[PDB]
């Protein structure tokens, strides 16, 4: 249990300040942007949001994801609803949500993508 | 927002934002650090201070002192190394800057200035603020100062790119519809010798160094204005 | 606009390296 403690020590309580519904961090990777696909366009878009990213569960139990953005104070916080909406595709996670809405994360860290994607599997394991 | 937050929930949501969970190797080194407290402190000023006046406005150095404190595992490690944070801090900041991005009414030409020498760059007309002055009332001075032109009537409060490049802040409101034949002159500076329009699609996306920062949010402007007007 | 441009440890790709998302069927 020390990891979460140690995780959770400050961040918790800023993410909190935020969105208070919040209920803990599962885990971080520093440093990651967001890219948006526009369908219709075909293309991806480097979006504007770019910081520590943190997997967090919220007082219901449902996981989702904050990005705490260096460059405004908006932030990006979604939720994964179905796990199989995640896709761990080349160097990025992909998030679709049901409408063809979709989000790329590129993290700074390699290891730190493979770990996510497998905590975001298993933290919506039933 | 951050209207309701304490002073140390704002160093909490700062350290967490750009300190606490960098890659070890980034945050072991005072350059590195120094980069993400520098932005820090602009994020600290320009967005969370806009939010409540009731937060001290800082200088970097103060500044950089207090976020450490709110970075546990950094705190006693800033310490033994202060004299380093101290050097790469000092000068760092600059007074800010204001002035214009004149636009034409087809917003295809800007004006920009430039010095004598071949060395010296184009740039927006613009300069240092004064104690007393508004945002907005330095970019007007500065404008008449380095081209002749008075937008008082003109300059739009809302309206404007304000860039942090390291220390430097620059905000230049965008002001269109500047009639073409406006005749330009320096009024009280020896430093400008050009005052000319530039073809906004000829500008590199080099003697055009300062003005590049801006060419994308002004065309991403200009894109939103044309879509607007239509 | 309010922005920031400054040295970064990190350099994320362009968005011309991500893939075309052919799961959305
Ligand atoms: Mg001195």
């Amino acid at each position: 249990e020390d990891e979460n403690i140690l995780r959770n020590a400050v961040n918790l309580q800023v993410l909190k300040f935020h969105y208070p519904e919040i209920e803990s961090i599962i885990d971080i990777a520093s440093h990651v942007a967001v890219y948006q696909f526009d369908v219709g366009s075909q293309k991806w878009l480097k979006t504007s949001i770019e910081g520590t990213f943190f997997l967090v569960k919220d007082q219901r139990a449902r996981v989702g994801y904050v990005i705490l953005n260096r460059n405004s104070p908006e932030n990006l916080y979604l939720f994964i609803n179905h796990p199989s909406n995640v896709h761990l595709v080349d160097r990025y996670l992909i998030h679709r949500t049901e409408n063809q809405h979709v989000v790329g994360l590129w993290m700074f860290d390699p290891n730190d993508m493979s770990r996510i994607f497998n905590i975001v599997k298993e933290s919506l394991l039933r | 927002s951050f209207t309701n937050a304490t002073f140390s929930q704002v160093l909490d949501d700062l350290s967490a934002r750009f300190i606490l969970n960098l890659p070890a190797e980034e945050q072991s080194s005072v350059e590195r650090l120094c980069f993400q407290i520098e932005q820090a402190h602009w994020f600290y000023e320009d967005f969370i201070r806009a939010q409540n006046d009731q937060l001290p406005s800082l200088g970097l150095r103060v500044f950089s002192a207090k976020l450490f404190a709110h970075c546990p595992l950094l705190w006693k490690w800033s310490k033994v190394h202060e004299e380093a944070f101290d050097d790469f801090l000092r000068y760092k900041t600059r007074i800010p800057v204001r002035g214009a991005i004149m636009l034409d009414m087809s917003m295809q030409q800007c004006v920009l200035v430039k010095g004598w020498k071949a060395s010296s760059g184009w740039g927006f007309p613009k300069g240092k603020i004064d104690k007393d002055e508004s945002d907005v009332d330095c970019a007007i001075r500065e404008v008449y100062e380095e081209t002749g032109f008075d937008c008082s009537s003109r300059i739009n409060p809302n309206e404007f790119i304000d860039m942090t490049i390291r220390g430097q802040n620059v905000r230049l409101y965008i002001i269109p519809g500047i009639s073409l034949d406006t005749r330009f002159e320096s009024r009280t500076r020896k430093e400008i010798s050009k005052i000319e329009w530039h073809n906004l699609m000829d500008l590199p996306t080099n003697k055009f160094y300062m003005v590049i920062p801006f060419l994308a949010p002004l065309k991403k402007w200009i894109k939103k204005r044309n879509i607007a007007n239509n | 606009s309010i922005l920031y441009a400054g040295p970064t440890f990190t350099h994320s790709p362009a968005a011309s390296n991500l893939p075309i998302p052919t799961f959305l069927h």
